[PDB]
């Protein structure tokens, strides 16, 4: 391993996480000049899954309920369903702050192994990931 | 254009229910009430006005289902390091949307499925 000093390292790649709080957008922005390549953590296996979980228990002590990962939903829209129940198209929309929930987070109630949906604008912690060279 | 106890709005009829029933139930009981009615679509600020003054008429507690099951139906979930999503680890229980009328505001949000709400009804005249 290569990883440099504060990050860790796993199956070819280099981790850390950081006590935020950040929106979604700015802990992506902030990881990706953390490193060169570096972004939100992405998961492609359980056994990154649960580095990554444990990294997030031992490394985050956070009252909150979300580790940002990073996937999300890319659209500038508010929600996925494209339809109402009459089959006409959901555009006018009214959410109160905080029901948009388009980004997904490590979710603590599932040792932060599993993802849950919430508000890209809310501030949380984060993982970032990039390939050392 | 609109049958006794339906208020009309822009060639639609529409009628707010007290009764709490969860949201299956609701649009269970508005397929009922007239030929094309179903839990309400909200357009427009102005149609959402209409409706909320409904709701201030009938009911004491003026929170109401829309015609919104599962706002994260069909997401197309992407990872920032455009790696291909194959591990998938996200399920969530269904949540349906709920209008609040406030004295100073409308909102909606989330609540499961499951929970007890007035509704609106709505169909085309």
């Amino acid at each position: 391993a290569d990883c440099p000093p504060g990050w860790s390292s796993y199956d070819l790649y280099c981790y850390q996480g950081f006590n935020g709080p950040q929106t979604w957008d700015d802990a992506e922005r902030f990881c990706t000049e953390q490193a060169k390549g570096g972004h939100l953590v992405s998961i492609s296996d359980s056994g990154e899954a649960d580095f990554v979980g444990q990294l997030i228990t031992q490394n985050i002590s956070r009252p909150e309920y979300y580790v940002w990962t990073g996937l999300r939903d890319r659209r500038s829209e508010q929600q996925c369903n494209p339809e109402w129940n009459d089959g006409s198209s959901i555009i006018y929309t009214n959410w109160d702050s905080g029901e948009s929930e388009m980004c997904q987070a490590f979710s603590r109630w599932t040792n932060f192994r599993e993802w849950m949906n919430t508000n890209c604008q809310q501030k949380n912690p984060f993982v970032c990931k990039f390939p050392p060279a | 254009d609109c049958p006794s106890g339906w208020s009309s709005y822009d060639g639609h009829c529409y009628q707010v229910f007290s009764d709490l029933k969860n949201w299956d139930d609701a649009e269970s009981f508005c397929s009922g009430q007239h030929e094309g009615s179903r839990l309400a679509s909200i357009h427009s600020r102005e149609e959402e006005a209409f409706v909320g003054k409904m709701a201030s008429r009938t009911l004491k507690y003026t929170s109401m289902w829309l015609g919104l099951n599962n706002p994260w139906k069909e997401c197309k979930w992407e990872w920032s390091d455009d790696t291909r999503l194959d591990y998938k680890v996200w399920t969530r229980r269904p949540y349906c949307t709920v209008m609040v009328v406030k004295t100073d505001r409308i909102f909606w949000f989330n609540r499961g499925c499951e929970k007890s709400v007035s509704f609106v009804c709505k169909f085309k005249a």
